[PDB]
């Protein structure tokens, strides 16, 4: 039966592994959480001038001070999209109260850690197997500004500096050295493109980049073109004193 | 690595490139490579660059390979235990050949999924050329070449004859005037006139290809 | 061939390999015996030690049903166990619409049709267990073993596991030990003779001994595990045998 | 072995032991390792806590069930998950209508034949994880070891995971030392460290990785992290 | 691979045909040889019943059953797959109709309820279809007189003489060879019988042989008298005492 | 192969898991012979004798399905015990539905058919075991179906299980012959039983003792088996003749 | 016999060791036992200790090699 | 020995060897063209540095640019996938 | 290979039954729209050059869903009703629960759910018909145009082509269509969508079908006189 037959198991699933080469063919998406807001950015992928930027969008908001991204298939996605804002309207809804990142994520990954249609002990929604790679990260009043990034393989891990994509094998290198605890949040925005030009497979520019804050005071917020546009400016003259 | 039908795709490109050349045509048929005889696939091999190794006045054509192009598995289903043995001391024979180019080996088959991924060698063969199906403009480039000899009617030009066109490359323009200089015959006279080119193409575009790719599946 | 890929097919032999499967996959496992006697049954069961830090009184591995019959098996532990839990449910079906305790060979026809459909169905895994129960119904002392096969039969006496040939033998002795068979205390002590000599197999590891008895003299028609003098009775009086 | 037989889980061998399982395991011998051991009065439980680079933060393999109960989750993730609220919900269940915490015991025998039934019916995958369960109840403490296949088996301390020789060899000559120890819940806790520390092949000796949690007749079940553990250490 | 033998089930036939259908008729061909001649004043239906073991009780097996008192039917194939079929065709005659129209089904709507279920044999899946044919003939008010082959793929047509079973191509002619259309019930039976005779010589007495008939009405088998509106049972089942009687005016 | 797997219709028409299911019914090598007398019937089944680990009055071929009915069943053991449990089921609740008895002729209908049934499910197995129903009937009297394990059942003169039914069928073709009749005589139950272990005996050519038979009964309004004591007290009165 | 050929220090236990090892023959363990030397070197040891033999003997080796300690 | 596929930093040494032997442009960035391009064989890394030079001849340059190197990357993804 | 799974994700990344559900997209006939700053436009291809066929009794290819919004596609006739038919109860919900008019937004997010959830759902096969949504916003003269994909993916393009020699046309769309300034007159936008279906079509009339949408809800369909009126046009520049 070709993959589900033929391979001698060494105890392992190739149902999702697969699909592992599917997230590294998603959308290049960095971000870094600091004590002072949370920076995000994404790579639009554009392979026609005619293709809209501004009317697609590979990142949702999920509360007012979490933030999200995606990077993969979006169908995929579009299913746990709905159930990421299903269980964030829950806890505002019995508990009336903003849900942490971290209990917010778990909730979200109990379906992507459920599979199959019947079952025992718990219900079931979808049909079949699937999987997305989305990054969640935000704000709250328990551990403060925290990133996760959401594995439909496994459980969530903590990440400060945390890189998806085609690009997050390499730049998890870069994020060994030049992120620090002392990193401001002027200096994560500048840090970001700085990663992200080199990374990205086109040339900068405001409609193929778009990037957004997390931060307490604003709460959600994504850069506009003509805000992107002037720290693109910025980082081109720090690169040409140097 | 060429791709297409024999008279056309595996022909036409490889007797075209010798002539502005300047080089010799030698044409090596892909089963004489093996001989079905233990030991003949590494030596015939070496002895195709061996005549063309000195002066190298020529330039080496292999066309039509269903056999040692495929060795599958084993010495059934088509593949042959010589052939595996055999590719791999061409591999030698590709690498050791050094020059300036005066020499090319070019060779045509229908797939190269079985081929040894030693033989390929990315960087030794750059070139990967895929039948294509041409457009209007290759017709009249090949009637052209006859209209200059067989005379046609004032009323009918170039345009009049690519109006109609179903899969055809370069073979069946000299097949489809064929019978258009046949029907003149019955007529008797030497020189088609309008009348003659529309009975004659009918006869041509009708009652041939009886599959029909049509976008009736709605 | 492609018999055993298929669960619930006829193979050209008359019986399904992974039926057959079942019944040799119960040599693996540990050696459980049992004697029929006349005011009641006993059952003892072999558990090897792993290492030192097994902890007594905690693994045993006899199983319950109602107050009357013990239960024992020899197999996968968890696929066991599964057998036992549903056993419980079952005599107690039969307690809620009859008001009655569930006696002996009824209790064996509910774990039989549970067994045997499981066979005759293809999403359901048959089991690779034998299990071995017995008691004092109203009708009185019975014994029947539960093979994975799902046959069953009464027994005068039960032999399964691994060292079910050497337990064989001993066992058709007690008709030549006394005509009228052992009685309730010189079966456990016999019982645990036969265990010893199961156990040559087993030499290169340790042993708990484990016995369990069900009649109508002390119990009373209780099921009791054998503590105190009568266990170690047993041990030393076996240890004097293999000598 | 590909195909043949024990390619399903419903497929038997010819020997009559599902291999199936065996794949389960071997997912638990390079996962998080975990040490623990019991005396009558305590139990202590030490998880290594894993990570997926110097960015990536450790996870406590240690999840919270009773009050009076702990376990730790060596295995696929996925399916521990599903466990991990079928035992909460038997705790819950127990104390709406036994109004009694879930016994160590029948907890064993609840998870035993949880795992059994998806075992049994075609399809689906069974669960592979470990899991090491301790409690305090009316009968005191016990320490469960569940295989993937199933089995329950009660010891006074075992380690799975990642070089699990090393400490299951400390375990056996000091089998007679932790047992006679009462009523100091620090000396059990330093022969835990001790215990994963000969297990460990030194990849990282820093306190955030490890989780120790105790409980006891007196202090119930309590995960410590940080500064609590690094008294030990 | 070859085919997996689907009634298109789960599965169209790459060959344009169903091949197991010819496989299915192959259990038909397996049956014995049933006949039937469809005249103008009635339908004549024969049969040869297999003999098995020489102890086997011959009066046990019935080849002609009842399903309405003006409609005969008789099958040729395997023992069982008769039984499933008729027991959920009685049911469909009473609810559809009797339970609806309060009357005897005719002929039109009864044999087409039966091959409807032929017909959700073959679309639902991992339930083979039965492989026995049936030949239901009828007498009502509307249609007249009726011969009717039912086919496991789920097609019926009329038929003034027809065969099934292992003779289903032999007798065929054999009808057609000594009867024709123009001929009478009466000489029908006389036809019915020498064609039949042909299909195993051993035994040709009532005990292997079950013959029954179509015609007028007969009181004997109404079980009541006092209504003039209802009619009698147009079927009447030759008894083996009766069969031998018609042999010797063979 | 995939072909012999596959309950459906085979290339040649003849089943392959239909011809294990009549090989599996003579794994066990039981012979039972069921004749029918004039006012009552007799049916007795080989019982093969275990060592002494095993209890000979558990161990039975012949299950007890209601009062004057009786099934003997030759084959895999785990379809046998199914399979009673199916027939007394059905005959329970025909005599509440209907409130009237269950004949034997329905008795072999309804488990004929309920095997189709289980042709009919993927995961299910069919029964590969034979039902051998007899009983005394009001009407018809003494009556014998035997449902083989694909659902064919057929009355019976006389029937046997075994490979030497060949060798019993001939042996008590010729005896009806001479009287004309399939009916014991002595219509006295207790000497009914005297003969049909007789004719057993000559067809099969080998004598058994009380522990390698059990002789079931099937009377008017009731239906017992005869136990030991009660098997060898007809072996005394069989062997004076 | 393998350890008795080669220098050893006899503090090694070869009954305890040999419960890591499944389904290997004769040939297959000699390869074992070249693989316990392996260790010393990345060790930095000149000669062999009982260290080395129980990372080499304990990991499968001239069998099977499995790198996955995560899901999938 | 099972030859493997070299990683990033293996491909970025093999490039830089070949530059010196074949005209290059010196602001050409090897760390990102490579970056771009999955794990290959080492006989297809030869072939990059081989068709960079073919659509070179093509745009008329005494070397290679950046674009150069880019076509005979996106040649060896669509032809071969490995 | 993997062609007889949906959920299997293949090494590859790409289910390879998507990619077939491609190439009858790939042989499907040719669907050509634009947008303008006042209005946007929807050209398609009907093939009339099959004989004994009435046109006044055969469907047209545009779809109408909405008043302000239709509905294009190339592909499967057949495939593309069920979605027509699940996109129009739909649109009657919307004004069912919102009262508001079809937004095209919303539209497409649950046409690409439709795709989405029969694939997400075990033995449902998915649709392999690409279709074009356009239309304005409810009080809105914004242009909208969103398409399908087989992948369950949605983008939005301001000229996008599909069906047999898509590559040939999408170059036609890039060089002489300026995002920056669309066309701001009707006829500009629609002599422009000709030539792009002038390629595919060769010269003819009834095998062209354009169905232009205007603001405040107009729906108007050119004739066969006025499609044939804007290739006369464009041949006048090409004998030029």
């Amino acid at each position: 039966d070709r993959g589900v037959s033929t391979f001698s198991p060494e105890g392992r699933l190739f149902q999702v592994e697969y699909s592992l080469e599917a997230i590294k063919l998603g959308s290049t998406a960095i971000g870094i959480a600091t004590k002072e807001g949370v920076v995000l950015g994404v790579e639009k992928r554009a392979t026609s001038p005619l293709l809209e930027s501004d009317s697609i969008e590979k990142i949702v908001e999920i509360d007012r001070h979490i933030g999200c991204a995606m990077s993969g298939l979006t169908a995929d996605a579009r299913s746990m999209i709905e159930h990421a804002r299903t269980a964030a309207v829950t806890h505002n809804l019995y508990y009336d109260e903003d849900i942490n990142v971290e209990s917010l994520t778990q909730s979200v990954c109990d379906l992507a850690l459920r599979f199959g249609e019947g079952a025992s002990g718990e219900e079931r929604l979808m049909s079949r197997p699937f999987g997305v790679a989305l990054l969640i990260a935000g704000h709250d009043a328990d551990d403060g500004y925290q990133l996760f990034h959401a594995e439909p393989s496994g459980t969530f891990y903590r990440y400060n500096a945390k890189a998806i994509g085609s690009g997050s094998e390499g730049a998890q290198a870069e994020l060994l050295n030049e992120w620090h605890s002392s990193l401001t949040l002027k200096e994560a925005e500048l840090l970001v493109l700085k990663i992200l030009k080199q990374v990205m497979e086109e040339k900068l520019d405001e409609n193929n980049a778009q990037l957004s804050c997390i931060t307490k005071q604003d709460g959600f917020k994504i850069y506009d073109n003509e805000k992107t546009a002037e720290l693109i400016k910025e980082l081109k003259e720090k690169e040409a004193a140097e | 690595i060429l791709y297409g039908a024999p008279g056309t795709g595996k022909t036409l490109l490889a007797k075209a490139v010798a002539n502005q050349t300047s080089a010799t045509f030698l044409r090596i048929v892909g089963s004489e490579l093996i001989q079905k005889y233990l030991g003949d696939g590494p030596r015939l091999c070496r002895q195709i660059f061996k005549v063309a190794g000195e002066n190298a006045p020529s330039i080496v054509f292999i066309d039509e390979i269903d056999a040692i192009g495929t060795k599958r598995y084993d010495s059934n289903s088509g593949g042959e235990r010589e052939i595996q043995r055999t590719m791999l001391e061409l591999l030698n024979q590709l690498d050791g050949f050094d020059d300036r180019g005066d020499v090319k080996v070019i060779m045509a088959t229908n797939k190269i999924e079985t081929l040894d991924p030693a033989l390929i060698r990315p960087g030794r063969i750059d070139r990967k050329i895929l039948f294509e199906n041409p457009d209007l403009s290759t017709k009249k480039k090949i009637l052209g070449i006859h209209t200059s000899k067989m005379n046609l009617s004032e009323d009918v030009n170039l345009e009049t004859l690519v109006t109609t066109k179903d899969d055809l490359s370069g073979a069946d323009i000299q097949a489809m005037c064929t019978e258009a200089g046949l029907l003149a015959l019955r007529e008797r006279r030497m020189q088609v006139t309008a009348e003659d080119f529309k009975q004659a193409k009918e006869r041509v575009m009708k009652n041939k290809v009886e599959e029909n790719l049509e976008g009736l599946y709605l | 061939t492609g018999y055993d890929l298929s669960n619930s097919v006829f193979s050209p032999d008359g019986r399904n390999f992974q039926v057959e499967y079942a019944v040799k996959a119960v040599e693996n496992g540990t050696t459980s015996i049992g004697i029929k006697c006349n005011d009641g049954v006993v059952f003892a069961v072999e558990k090897l030690i792993t290492s030192k830090l097994l902890v007594p009184q905690k693994n045993v591995k006899i199983q319950v049903v109602d107050r009357h019959i013990g239960c024992v098996y020899s197999g996968l532990i968890p696929d066991g166990r599964h057998l036992v839990n549903r056993g419980r449910e079952e005599a107690a079906s039969f307690k809620k619409l009859y008001k009655t305790p569930i006696p002996i060979p009824a209790f064996a026809d509910r774990l039989g049709q549970y067994v045997q459909a499981h066979t005759l169905y293809n999403s359901v895994r048959p089991f690779g267990v034998s299990t071995i129960f017995g008691g004092v119904d109203k009708n009185g002392a019975h014994l029947y073993m539960l093979e994975p096969s799902g046959s069953y039969w009464g027994y005068k006496g039960a032999a399964t596991g691994k060292g079910r040939q050497s337990a064989k033998a001993e066992l058709e002795k007690l008709v030549d030990h006394h005509p009228e068979g052992l009685s309730a205390r010189e079966a456990v002590k016999q019982a645990a003779k036969i265990i010893y000599l199961a156990h040559e197999d087993n030499k290169e590891k340790d042993f708990e001994l484990e016995i369990s008895w069900c009649s109508l003299s002390e119990t009373n028609g209780l099921h009791k595990f054998v503590k105190g003098d009568l266990l170690q009775e047993a041990i030393d009086f076996a240890q004097k045998e293999i000598n | 072995f590909r195909n043949n037989y024990d390619g399903d889980t419903v497929t038997f061998s010819p020997t009559g032991r599902l291999f199936q399982v065996e794949y389960a395991l071997e997912a638990i011998k390079q996962g998080s390792v975990t040490v623990g051991l019991r005396s009558n009065t305590h139990a202590v439980l030490v998880a290594l806590k894993r990570n997926a680079d110097e960015l990536s933060s450790y996870q406590k393999k240690i999840i919270k069930c009773d009050e009076h109960m702990g376990l730790s989750l060596a295995g696929l993730a996925p399916d521990a998950r599903v466990l991990s609220n079928y035992l909460r919900q038997q705790c819950n269940y127990s104390s709406l209508v036994f109004n009694r915490k879930l016994a160590v015991e029948r907890a064993g025998h609840l998870l035993c034949d949880k795992a059994q039934k998806n075992t049994q019916s075609y399809g689906g995958r069974p669960y592979g994880v470990g899991l090491l369960i301790i409690g305090y109840d009316k009968s005191g403490a016990h320490l469960l070891e569940f295989q993937p296949s199933g089995n329950v088996t009660e010891l006074y301390g075992t380690a799975i995971g990642a070089r699990s020789q090393g400490a299951k060899t400390y375990l056996e000559r000091t089998l007679d030392t932790f047992i006679k120890i009462d009523g100091n819940p620090d000396e059990l806790i330093k022969a835990g460290v001790e215990a994963i520390s000969q297990s460990l092949r030194d990849e990282s000796l820093t306190v955030d990785n490890l989780s120790i949690a105790i409980v006891g007749k007196d202090t119930p079940f309590t995960i410590y992290d940080g500064e609590a553990v690094a008294k030990y250490i | 691979m070859t085919d997996r033998y689907s009634f298109s089930l789960t599965t169209f036939s790459p060959s344009g045909k169903l091949g197991q259908i010819d496989y299915a008729l192959t259990a038909v061909k397996q049956g014995v040889t049933s006949l039937g001649i469809k005249a103008t004043n009635g339908v004549v239906i024969a049969t040869e019943k297999k003999s098995s073991s020489p102890l086997a009780m011959s009066e046990t097996l019935s080849k002609v059953s009842l399903l309405t008192p003006d409609i005969g039917a008789v099958y040729s194939g395997m023992g069982p797959d008769y039984r499933v079929l008729v027991d959920k065709s009685r049911k469909v005659a009473h609810t559809s109709y009797k339970r609806i129209y309060g009357e005897y089904p005719p002929t039109k709507l009864l044999v087409s309820e039966v091959a409807k279920i032929m017909q959700e044999a073959t679309q639902s899946g991992g339930v083979r279809p039965f492989g026995v044919s049936l030949l239901i003939a009828g007498h009502d008010e509307f249609n007249g007189f009726s011969l009717y082959q039912v086919d496991p793929s789920g097609s019926y047509f009329p038929w003034k003489a027809t065969a099934i079973g292992k003779g289903s191509v032999a007798a065929k002619t054999f009808l057609e060879k000594r009867w024709n259309d123009e001929l009478e019930l009466e000489d029908a039976i006389h036809i019915a019988l020498l064609t039949l005779k042909e299909s195993v010589e051993g035994e040709f007495n009532g005990d292997t042989i079950e013959l029954a008939i179509i015609g007028d009405e007969n009181p004997d088998l109404l079980g009541y008298t006092g209504i003039p509106t209802d009619k009698g049972p147009r079927f009447r089942k030759l008894t083996s005492q009766e069969i031998n009687d018609r042999l010797e005016a063979l | 192969g995939y072909d012999r797997h596959i309950t459906i219709f085979s290339p040649e028409g003849r089943l392959y898991q239909v011809e294990y299911a009549f090989k599996a019914t003579n794994q066990t090598n039981i012979n039972s012979l069921a004749v029918r007398g004039k006012d009552c019937t007799v049916v007795i089944s080989q019982k093969k004798v275990p060592d002494k680990l095993l209890d000979p009055t558990t161990v039975s071929y012949i299950f007890c399905i209601s009062r004057t009915i009786g099934m003997v069943v030759n084959g895999p053991i785990p379809d046998a015990r199914n399979a009673a449990l199916r027939a007394k089921a059905e005959a329970a609740e025909f005599r509440y539905k209907y409130g009237y008895d269950m004949p034997c002729d329905v008795l072999a209908k309804r488990m004929a058919n309920l095997s189709q049934i289980y042709t009919q499910r993927a995961y299910m197995r069919p029964l590969g075991v034979i039902l051998t129903f007899v009983s005394v009937d009001e009407e018809l009297g003494p009556s014998i179906y035997k449902t083989d394990p694909a659902g064919y059942y057929v009355g019976y003169k006389a029937t046997a299980t075994g490979p030497k039914q060949q060798e019993i069928t001939t042996n008590l073709e010729n005896h009806f012959k001479k009287s004309k009749i399939d009916h014991i005589n002595e219509e006295s139950w207790e000497k009914v039983v005297e003969f049909a272990i007789t004719h057993m005996i000559d067809a099969l050519g080998t004598e058994f003792s009380k522990n390698d038979l059990e002789v079931g009964v099937a009377t008017k309004d009731k239906f017992f088996t005869l136990s030991a004591e009660n098997i060898e007290e007809r072996l005394v009165a069989i062997a004076e003749q | 016999i393998h350890s008795r050929k080669m220098t050893t220090d006899d503090d090694i236990n070869w009954q305890e060791l040999a419960r890591s090892t499944d389904e290997f023959n004769g040939a297959q363990l000699k390869a074992v036992t070249v693989e316990a030397g392996m260790i010393a070197l990345r060790n930095g040891q000149s000669s062999v200790k009982h260290e080395d033999f129980v990372e080499g003997i304990s990991e499968v080796q001239a069998r099977k090699s499995k790198s996955v300690s995560f899901y999938a | 020995v099972e030859f493997s596929l070299p990683d990033l930093e293996g491909r970025a040494n093999i490039f830089r060897i070949h530059s010196k032997s074949m005209s290059v442009e010196r602001g050409i960035r090897w760390e990102l063209i490579s970056r771009l391009c999955p794990n290959s064989t080492g006989a297809e890394l030869r072939s990059v540095c081989t068709e960079a030079g073919m659509f070179a001849i093509r745009a008329r340059r005494k070397v290679a640019t950046e674009k150069d190197f880019l076509k005979a990357v996106d040649k060896v993804i669509s032809g071969y996938k490995k | 290979g993997y062609d007889r799974a949906l959920s299997i994700f293949s090494p590859d990344g790409h289910i390879f039954q998507v990619e077939y559900a491609l190439e009858a997209v790939k042989r499907g006939t040719c669907a050509v729209g634009v947008k303008g700053k006042n209005c946007v436009v929807l050209g398609c291809e009907r093939r009339s050059t099959l004989k004994l066929q009435d046109t006044r009794i055969t469907p047209s290819k545009v779809s109408k869903i909405d008043s302000h919004v239709v509905l294009s596609f190339s592909g499967l006739n057949a495939d593309s009703r069920i979605l027509i038919e699940k996109a129009r109860v739909e649109a009657q919900s919307h004004r069912l629960t919102l009262e508001d008019p079809v937004t095209v937004e919303y539209l497409t997010r649950y046409v690409a759910g439709v795709q989405q959830r029969y694939t997400q759902s075990g033995g449902v096969r998915p649709f392999g018909v690409s279709t074009l949504i356009a239309g304005f916003d409810p009080r809105d003269d914004e242009p909208k145009l969103y398409q399908t994909e087989p992948s369950g993916i949605y983008s939005s393009w301001s000229a996008q082509t599909i069906g047999r020699n898509s590559k040939t046309v999408r170059e036609f769309l890039e060089k002489n269509y300026d995002r920056k300034e669309p066309p701001a007159t009707v006829e500009e936008c629609v002599k422009l969508t000709v030539r792009s279906l002038l390629e595919v079509v060769q010269t003819g009339a009834k095998n062209i079908e354009i169905t232009v949408v205007k603001p405040d809800s107009d729906i108007v369909a050119l004739s066969s006189e006025e499609i044939n009126q804007y290739v006369t046009q464009i041949e006048q520049e090409k004998q030029e």
